[PDB]
């Protein structure tokens, strides 16, 4: 038979659905973005096109906040993202209001894979073309986690997805194996604007604008807080040193 | 969001139920069960065909008890006449004991069930069952009776029949050996024979699995004190009685 | 549940499923309705045997003591149709004092149907219907036509069914606005002839409805009708 | 307060109603028409609770004039009185009761005879040679005891009727302003001018 | 039945939307003229039978006493537009004591027009196009051009339904600022004799005016008839 | 062609889309086998870490219904983590209901009739995993129960699942005709993980890390799993054992 | 049992003149012996040369000020901000009032 | 989405017909052959069973004819399930006109509630519709004895001798045939027997064969009967087609 | 491709959304519309289109709340809906908090709001792009929403037919027009000047010219007809 990629849920001859892979097409299309789990925190960056300079810069913000501790973002078709991340935030206000306790990262992370398999279980809604590297700090230390439009979440020691997905995991593994004591905080956020600036080289034909945030417990208090001011120009000078 | 509310059963120009005629090839492919009215209770067989070895033989229950007088075995897709079975053992409390205070006679829940069915195959966003039920009854009124129910809904009341594979073949047999004086362990020697050129593996009490509705079992009440209420007729044979019964073949 | 589009719009701007309830009535029985001076009457086809005439239900039925309602297409969508409008005429009744109109139970039905032609998960109603009476207290017959896709119009004469065409050129040829038919024999002898153009099987096949002023609705029976085609027959002799 | 009686006789059925309308200390109407004829051969006479009264008559009205433009045949008498049975029946276990009893006089065709019915609002039918509803009853039901035989005319029914009229505007503590009567027999439902 | 009903073209376009408009397109010809003086509403009464009696074609209706409208198109889908309007116009009067902006009861209109799909909301949109003329005392006398895609514009003479495109353009030739209501109405009767396809008499075309003094009112066929063989008289006298 | 599609029945009364389920079933290429003990019930599976950049704590297909009642999925782990939050959910809620917890089989019949559900209705897909339960009731000792996205459930003396599925249920097979016996006769349960893990290892032919099994244990009122140490132990035991 | 109403005391008067209006209110915001406040205003300027005060329960009075403005924004919103004049005004709080006819705003009010 | 698997059953044919009904008529066809017949002092049903076999208990087997109320019996012809289904819905309608008018149904009314609920299975729903034609014999104080005849379509008739299922066209001329106004029970009785002897497909007609059923007068109220086995093979050897 | 356009819930083995790219072209065929931001105002220029010499100008800016208002580009009954959205949520923001919403608040619910229908079976994307200038306690801001759901803050953009040659004018004349502070009518006049880059065959009139706006001590303000003869 054919015609087993026109409607989502429906099991292919070889065990398949064909509409999950095409939004993971739609996920690969999309930019650059890392997220690198060190061992007081989570670091999360981005890159941002400027297809004009008539984009106000600092602005347009991708890196987005859930409860106070959690930070995602995400690759693939931005309101998906939105979307999924009003979903986690959600989950996280009624978590907090029966449980008191503010989510765990492993908690959350199951809320948002349960979400999206269930948008992958009928025919009337259309599979999520977001992949999303998400994570933070609760009771038991540092989480990184990254979704697919699968539904399937792993945590990984590093996650990247976009176009330059394949040098960013290949500069990861090389942070994971040259370093198995562990990156700091800040050493982890010029490293993510680094692997950010190498991975740019897939879409070199626009600038970009790199967005760094990080979720530490020595450095914000176990907070999600957007990595601004001079450690912003910090990072993105050591990347501009490892560049040239 | 449920959208499927529209019959997956349709009338096809020839006039045939495409779904309805499926669901019965689903069961012609099932294994052969049979069933066979005495003058003192019914007899329902079937095989216990075991995919792996290493599966335990007595957790695949074919023949089921709906009520301490009623009992069912199946040919098809086991799944569905699991589900079946679940849904005949609550209407048969929430339809009728819980409103005349006693287990409904054969013909009720027999009904019952095939209008589950019928609605199974014209209700939205539904496939026909794939099963074929044979369900065997007592009741004060009506005595001892033997009913078909097919995927379509319809049921008919049998002597004996058998449903399956072989189901044919075991019908001719059955046509050749019922008699209107039969009794309980002539009908139990008729169905093993009849099941014995059905199955082509081992042919012992842990292949078959055989159930009667015959006499009532004071010592399976549980309880002794009411001598108005009997004991159930529903009884499932052990495999000790089965191979008992087929060493004088 | 269901609530897919059944009826929506083709390319070239028509909708199908309205056009093809047109079709159905098409091949329903003929039905025709004639104005008179102070009378209306609606002749039907009973179309071709071993039935029973005295429990078979027949096409014109009355809504009210004042309105009656003849069809052509699905007898079975025309019975909710009356019933329908039977149920909004008691109700008028109720919250008006007043009896309908034949123009408000002609509205109702009609708007019954283009709610089915607009509505999902819906198909339009096979029934074309014609409505006929007169109000609560004029002496003016009223007769009106709707069609499956919900419009409605008076007519002096019309004829809707199988071979309609027929005896709707037969009324232009023989209905003249100037001098309709003055007494209730003219219009019955005129609704008998239009019938008879078609069903070229005699009166055992033709019912007709008088209806007239202060609720005076008379359903001839066999041997009036038989009285009609044979005067006709019989003035058809000369040649 | 309202006078609703009704009495059967061999021939035909006679209903009276009270024409006072009262709300508080005003006597707002003194002709009103406290009846509603059902079918050409079945009349209901009613009195209630103010608004109730004429809604459900109404209403019931409706629903038989349907039955009879919808099949064609008029209910026998017994079938309308066990339909406004029912509606009763499932207003008092409702959010709003109507508080409404009905009288409803008919001549049954088929059978060639006259039936009364009663019918409280709580849903309490009793088919009767003669009934009334309220404090009338107290005053009228033993003096038919008393008077009424099966075999009566319906002239003897209104000279019975007139008798029960006089004594309940001697006894009774309220000017009910007269009654209209109206008889239901075979050849339909008419109404007496001057009682 | 292939897409869904509310499914974009490749060029960026509603399929049923345009389908509906060329549905549209097929009905009778409805011309408004917006002057200074009042608005005139011109329909043609497109009869299929000389049996159908003309006066029972409406397609010119009222909404509010201020305000009226005219049908073009499947006329049986604007029943419930022109209920909908002349209850938004009364409730617009009921909450606000005072007469309801023709803008507003146009937006009001427009709003339902773009409410379908498959909340239960209608399975396809409108076949009907308006021409909705009313006065209010904000923006003097107006006249809008509603259509089944929700949205609504305001001509100062619009021309809608079967040879309406090339009355248009004779539309734009013959309209200017100072034009009065007689010419206008002479005009309307002008360009509907032009488009149709019969002999332009009072029981073929209809008109209606709204003037802030004497509020909506349709013109009886003496009316009419007096204009008709006015515009003729002018016609003649020409070279 | 649509009947290949939705869960209807084909022409040769089959459910195409059942049967592509249980093909994506085998999409992880792991495989899982379960064994009974005297008092407990071992459950190994294949722990498949490809990439470098993941946690090694996270990857499980082993899951903690209740205090009694284990789960091993075959198949997506989104799936998997569906029909796990199901099972829990249906634990606790018969643990509330009926005041007394959950049977191994009762659960197993349970998402079995879920299963039934989602192959008789079309509007949502069957689940392609295949779900092994493992306990020590209360009632049967040590218990297997397996469940299918077909709807069907059945309980075992021992099972596998996964690509060599039938290799190594001919090997479990052939030492219990040998054996004579439905189980493993040792007490402590740590022998009978050595058990599973070498008849795993001889069946696959592939020698394990302590990086690249899961083991699950169920012992009375008690189901755990086993960290990479006490993988790593058991390992060394069995390299002892001649 | 919880009572919804209170008396917040104050006063009101509006006079109407040849070409102008004048609506005037203490400033006095009491509870039961109490003052709450000696300056909280209760004449509200609501746009559209309309001034409107609801004296009584403070509570009602205020969401039944707050209601008409948006009432007033939105009329504005949906017919091209056409001034409300003072009849459409009055009934259209007249509609606002009777929306509560059986919770009323326990208010006594004047524009 | 799901649009894609729907058949739309409440559609029409560009000529004006039902795909679904006229198909379910087709299917009617295929079915065993009842005739009923309304003589001068009585109503009868006969009817085949297609469902017949040696080991088929009969005297415990309804398939054919099925009791509505004491003075209605139906005939069916088609799906047994779909007409039980319209059985009890028609069972319970009589019971509730008995309860709110306490008298019993008269048989139009009965005929048009289920040919109407018929007909809105045809209407709206998207569902299929019943694939069951119904014969019914009645009796009540106002047209006397009543036969009717239903369809999938929704369409009700009258008629004094009638035939569906299988068949009909033959079995109809023969009615014609050998129909009287002024026959008696018993001459309908033979009348039906010759008329399914004659139009079976079966090699003989046999009393296990068939079912049968007569609403007669005799008391001064009507009586139905509805035949038993033996009394089928006794009123078989009596008008002849068969022999003991 | 062909077997990918029937709805918004299918994607296609190359992972687009065609139904989303339809109202995106929907948008393309619709009347050009520029707006520019400064650090103390914002100004929307749009081109009314009209259907013939009797036809009106179709109004394309709507006004959201006395800080914020947008224009619209495409179908103008989805433009209605999104600004009804966005006056409910102003409304909402003020009423409950006594807060003015923010425009970019205001921009990520318009986002939320078009998301919901680009991934629900039945229905369709919005077919209208809109441009939406505010000023809240941040400063001036220039939003660009598409039905794709992205919204973007810009300091001047331009939607709509031909809009590519305004955006290349912002472009060249950003450095200018970012620091037009203090002076509306010069920010309204290279608005209006943008507006001209993007006339192919055009020409600006005063029926259908339409300038809107907002800033530091200046209300969201249309201006319409004769008001806009001065920038002409």
């Amino acid at each position: 038979g054919t015609g087993y990629d026109l409607s989502n849920s429906v099991f292919s001859p070889d065990g398949r659905n064909f509409q999950v892979e095409y939004a993971v097409k739609a996920v690969e299309n999309g930019t650059t973005s890392i997220g690198i789990k060190c061992n007081d925190g989570v670091v999360f960056a981005v890159e941002k096109l400027i297809t004009s300079k008539l984009l106000v810069p600092q602005k347009n913000v991708k890196i987005q906040v859930v409860d106070r501790h959690i930070g995602c973002v995400y690759s693939g078709l931005i309101p998906d993202g939105r979307h999924l991340v009003n979903r986690g935030r959600e989950e996280a206000a009624s978590f907090k209001k029966l449980y008191k306790t503010p989510i765990p990262i492993p908690a959350f992370a199951d809320r948002l894979g349960q979400y999206v398999q269930a948008h992958t279980l009928y025919n009337s809604v259309r599979p999520f073309g977001v992949s999303t590297i998400f994570g933070g700090v609760d009771k038991n230390g540092a989480h990184l986690y990254m979704l697919e439009p699968s539904g399937s979440y792993w945590g990984y020691k590093g996650a990247a997805t976009g176009k330059g997905r394949q040098s960013a995991k290949a500069e990861l593994e090389k942070l994971v194996d040259h370093h198995p004591e562990g990156l700091s905080a800040r050493e982890a956020v010029k490293q993510a604007a680094k692997i950010i600036y190498l991975a740019h080289e897939d879409n070199k034909e626009k600038d970009f604008e790199l967005e760094i945030s990080w979720c530490s417990l020595s450095e914000t208090n176990g907070l999600h807080k957007f990595v601004k001011g001079d450690l912003l120009q910090e990072a993105i000078d050591f990347a501009q040193k490892e560049i040239n | 969001t449920d959208r499927y509310s529209f019959s997956l059963t349709t009338f096809s120009p020839s006039g045939k139920l495409g779904q309805i005629d499926y669901a019965l090839t689903a069961v012609k492919q099932g294994v052969t069960s049979l069933g066979i009215k005495a003058t003192n209770g019914v007899v329902i067989a079937t095989e216990k065909k075991s995919s792996s070895p290493l599966a335990m033989s007595e957790t695949l229950s074919k023949v089921s008890l709906l009520t301490p007088d009623i009992g069912a075995v199946y040919s098809g897709m086991g799944p569905d006449y699991r589900v079946l079975v679940d849904k005949s053992r609550k209407v048969a409390h929430t339809s009728y004991k819980r409103i005349y205070g006693e287990y409904p006679p054969t013909k009720l829940l027999v009904s019952e069930v095939a209008k589950i069915m019928q609605e199974a195959t014209q209700s939205g966003g539904v496939r026909p069952f794939g099963v074929s039920l044979l369900i065997a009854g007592h009741d004060e009124f009506n005595g001892f009776s033997l009913y078909q129910v097919d995927p379509s809904g319809s049921y008919f009341p049998w002597k004996a029949t058998a449903i399956g594979k072989g189901s044919v073949a075991a019908k001719t047999f059955l046509e050749k050996r019922w008699n209107d004086e039969l009794e309980l362990e002539d009908a139990i020697h008729i169905a093993l024979l009849t099941l014995k050129e059905s199955v082509e593996g081992e042919f012992n009490g842990d292949t078959i699995e055989l159930a009667i509705i015959g006499d009532e079992n004071p010592d399976l009440l549980g309880y002794t004190g009411i001598p108005t209420d009997k004991g159930p007729r529903f009884r499932k044979l052990t495999s000790q009685e089965i191979n008992d019964r087929l060493e004088a073949l | 549940g269901y609530d897919r589009a059944l009826s929506i719009f083709s390319p070239d701007g028509h909708i199908f499923q309205v056009e093809y309830a047109l079709e159905a009535v098409k091949r329903g029985t003929c039905a025709v309705g004639v104005k008179g001076k102070n009378c209306v009457v609606l002749g039907c086809e009973r179309r071709s045997k071993l039935q029973d005439t005295r429990i078979t239900p027949s096409k014109v039925s009355k809504i009210d003591s004042h309105v009656v309602l003849s069809f052509s297409g699905l007898n079975a969508d025309s019975r909710i149709l009356i019933e329908k409008a039977r149920v909004e005429a008691q109700s008028h009744r109720l919250t008006l004092e007043d009896p309908v109109t034949v123009e408000y139970l002609t509205r109702y039905v009609a708007g019954v149907q283009q709610r089915y032609t607009q509505s999902g998960g819906v198909r339009p109603f096979g029934v074309s219907t014609l409505i006929a009476g007169f109000d609560p207290r004029d002496d003016e017959p009223k007769l009106y036509q709707t069609e499956p896709s919900g419009i409605y119009s008076s007519w002096s004469a019309q004829t809707i069914g199988r071979n309609s065409k027929t005896v709707r050129e037969f009324l232009e040829k023989n209905y003249d606005r100037k001098e309709p038919p003055a007494t209730v024999e003219e219009c019955v002898k005129l609704t008998v002839r239009s019938l008879l153009e078609v069903v070229q099987t005699g009166a055992k096949n033709i019912e007709i409805t008088v209806v007239k002023p202060d609720s005076d609705i008379v359903a001839l029976s066999s041997e009036e009708i038989n009285q009609y085609v044979t005067q006709i027959e019989q003035e058809k002799q000369e040649q | 307060m309202d006078i609703i009686l009704g009495i059967r006789v061999q021939d035909s059925v006679i209903l009276a109603s009270s024409k006072a309308v009262t709300r508080g200390i005003s006597v707002l109407k003194d002709s009103d028409d406290k009846t509603r004829q059902l079918s050409p051969h079945t009349l209901m006479s009613f009195a209630g609770e103010a608004g109730d009264t004429v809604q459900f008559a109404e209403y019931i009205q409706a629903n038989i004039q349907l039955y009879s433009i919808r099949e064609d045949y008029e209910l026998s008498p017994q079938a309308v009185s066990s339909f406004v049975r029912q509606e009763l029946a499932k207003s008092i276990r409702s959010r709003r009761p109507y508080q409404v009893n009905v009288l409803i006089g008919g001549y049954d065709k088929k059978k060639n005879k006259p039936e009364l019915y009663q019918i409280d609002y709580l849903g309490t039918k009793v088919e009767l040679p003669y009934g009334a509803h309220g404090y009338s009853g107290f005053y009228t039901f033993s003096l038919l005891d008393h008077h009424y035989r099966p075999d009566m005319t319906t002239e003897e029914g209104l000279d019975l009727l007139k008798l029960c009229v006089q004594e309940l505007e001697k006894r009774m503590p309220m000017d009910f302003k007269g009654v209209i009567v109206k008889i239901v027999d075979k050849d339909g439902i008419r109404q007496v001018d001057d009682f | 039945y292939d897409r869904g009903v509310s499914t974009f073209s490749p060029e960026g376009r509603l399929f049923q939307v345009e389908y509906s408009l060329e549905a549209i397109k097929l009905g009778s010809t409805a011309i408004g003229i917006a002057t200074k003086e009042g608005v005139v509403l011109g329909v043609e009464k497109r009869a299929t039978s000389p049996l159908l009696e003309s006066d029972s074609i409406e397609k010119i209706v009222e909404i509010d006493r201020h305000i009226g409208c005219a049908m073009s198109g499947l006329t049986a889908d604007a029943r419930s537009m022109i209920e909908h309007a002349r209850t938004a116009a009364v409730t617009h009067n009921l909450y606000y004591d005072e007469d309801i902006n023709v803008e507003s009861l146009t937006q009001s209109v427009c709003d339902l027009a773009l409410r379908f799909g498959e909340e239960r909301l209608m399975s396809r949109p409108f076949g009907v196009a308006l021409l909705i003329a009313g006065h209010d005392a904000d923006d003097g006398y107006q006249l809008f051009h509603a259509e089944p895609s929700g949205t609504f514009y305001r001509y100062n003479a619009k021309a809608i339904g079967s040879g309406s495109e090339g009355a248009q353009a004779e539309l734009l030739n013959e309209w200017h600022s100072s034009l009065t209501l007689k010419e206008a109405e002479l005009l309307v009767l002008k360009i509907l004799k032009q488009v149709m396809e019969e002999k332009l008499d009072e029981n073929n075309a209809q008109l209606s005016c709204i003037t802030k003094q004497d509020g909506f009112k349709i013109y009886d066929n003496e009316k009419t008839a007096e204009l008709i063989k006015e515009l003729k008289e002018k016609e003649a006298a020409e070279s | 062609g649509y009947d290949r599609h939705i869960t209807i029945f084909s022409p040769e009364g089959r459910l195409y889309q059942v049967e592509y389920a249980f093909k994506a079933t085998n999409q992880t290429n792991i495989n899982s086998l379960a064994v009974r003990g005297k008092d407990c019930t071992v459950v190994i599976s294949q722990k498949k870490v490809p990439d470098k950049l993941l946690d090694p704590t996270t990857v499980s297909y082993i899951f903690c219904i209740s205090r009694t009642i284990g789960m091993v999925v075959n198949g997506p782990i989104p799936d998997a983590r569906n029909a796990a939050l199901r099972a829990k959910a249906e634990a606790a809620e018969f643990r509330y209901k009926y005041g007394y917890d959950m049977p191994c089989d009762v659960l197993a019949k349970r998402m079995a009739n879920l299963s039934q559900i989602y192959t008789q209705r079309a509007y949502m897909r069957p689940l392609g995993v295949i779900l092994t339960f493992v306990s020590v009731d209360e009632e049967l000792g040590p218990s297997i129960y397996k469940t299918d996205p077909a709807g069907y459930y059945v309980g075992y003396k021992a099972t596998a699942t996964g690509p060599k599925q039938q290799e190594i249920t001919t090997n479990l097979e052939n030492h219990f005709k040998k054996s004579k016996i439905d189980h493993i006769n040792e007490e402590s349960w740590e022998k009978v993980v050595e058990f599973a893990i070498t008849h795993m290892i001889d069946a696959l032919g592939t020698e394990f890390s302590k990086n690249d099994l899961e083991v699950g244990v169920a012992t009375k009122d008690k189901f755990f799993t086993l960290s990479a140490e006490n993988i790593e132990e058991r390992l060394v035991a069995i390299a002892e054992q001649d | 049992q919880f009572n919804p109403y209170g008396d917040n005391g104050g006063t009101i008067l509006g006079i109407a003149g040849e070409d102008f209006a004048v609506l005037a209110g203490d400033t006095r915001n009491i509870t039961d012996y109490s003052i709450n406040s000696r300056y909280e205003p209760k004449v509200f300027d609501c746009g559209d040369n309309i001034v409107m005060s609801a004296n009584g329960f403070a509570a009602d009075g205020d969401a039944l000020v707050k209601r008409f403005k948006n009432s007033v924004k939105w009329y504005h919103f949906d017919h091209n901000d056409k001034k409300l004049s003072i009849n459409s005004a009055a009934r259209n709080i007249q509609h606002l009032l009777y929306g509560k006819r059986f919770f009323p705003y326990y208010v006594h009010t004047i524009i | 989405g799901s649009r894609r698997y729907d058949s739309r059953t409440t559609i029409f044919s560009p000529e004006g017909r039902l795909y679904q009904v006229e198909y379910a008529l087709e299917s009617i066809s295929h079915a065993g052959t009842a005739i009923g017949i309304m003589a001068s002092d009585g109503i009868v049903l006969a009817a085949e069973r297609k469902v017949t076999s040696t080991l088929l208990e009969q005297d415990t087997s309804t398939e054919k004819l099925y009791k509505l109320n004491d003075k209605i019996a139906v005939a069916v012809a088609g799906l047994t399930a779909d007409a039980e289904i319209l059985i009890n819905t028609a069972r319970i309608h009589a019971q509730n006109y008995l309860k709110t008018y306490n008298e019993d149904i008269p048989v139009e009314i009965l005929v048009r509630r289920l040919s109407d609920i018929k007909q809105g299975y045809t209407q709206h729903g998207g569902l299929r519709p019943f694939g069951v034609s119904f014969i019914y014999a009645g009796y009540d104080d106002r047209y006397g004895y009543q036969l009717y005849t239903s369809n999938p379509s929704g369409n009700y008739t009258g008629w004094k001798a009638i035939s569906v299922g299988a068949n009909t066209s033959a079995a109809q001329t023969l009615l014609q045939m050998d129909y009287k106004d002024d026959m008696k029970v018993d001459d309908a009785i033979e009348l039906a027997l010759k008329t399914l002897s004659k139009t079976t497909d079966s090699s003989a007609l046999t009393y296990d064969r068939l079912e049968f059923a007569t609403i007669r007068k005799g008391d001064g109220e009507v009586y139905q009967k509805i035949f038993k086995p033996q009394e089928i093979k006794d009123i078989l050897v009596k008008t002849g087609i068969t022999k003991k | 491709r062909n077997n990918y356009d029937g709805d918004t819930v299918t994607f296609s083995p190359t992972g687009r959304l065609f139904q989303v790219e339809y109202a995106l072209e929907a948008i393309k065929q619709g009347s050009v519309t520029v707006g520019l931001r400064s650090n103390t105002h914002a100004v929307l220029v749009a081109l009314k289109r009209n259907a013939d010499e009797l036809s009106s100008y179709q109004k394309k800016i709507i006004k959201c709340d006395e800080h914020m208002g947008l224009s619209l580009a495409g179908l103008a009954p989805d433009a209605r809906v999104l600004s009804n959205y966005l006056r409910q949520q102003c409304n909402y923001s003020s009423l409950v908090f006594n807060r003015k919403l923010a425009v970019e608040r205001a921009g990520h619910l318009l986002c939320d709001k078009a998301q919901k229908n680009t991934q629900s079976y039945g229905g369709r994307p919005y077919g209208v792009g809109l441009l939406i200038i505010g000023y809240d306690k941040s400063g001036a801001h220039l939003l660009e929403f598409q039905p794709s759901g992205n919204v973007t803050e810009l300091y001047g953009t331009a939607i709509g037919a031909r809009s590519q040659g305004a955006k290349t004018y912002l472009e060249r004349t950003l450095d200018t027009f970012i620091k037009i502070d203090g002076n509306p009518d010069e920010l309204i006049k290279a608005g209006v000047e943008a507006i001209s880059q993007s006339l192919r065959d055009e020409s600006l009139t005063v029926d259908n010219l339409s300038i809107a706006i907002v800033g530091k001590d200046t209300p969201f303000t249309i201006y319409d007809g004769e008001a806009v003869a001065k920038y002409i």
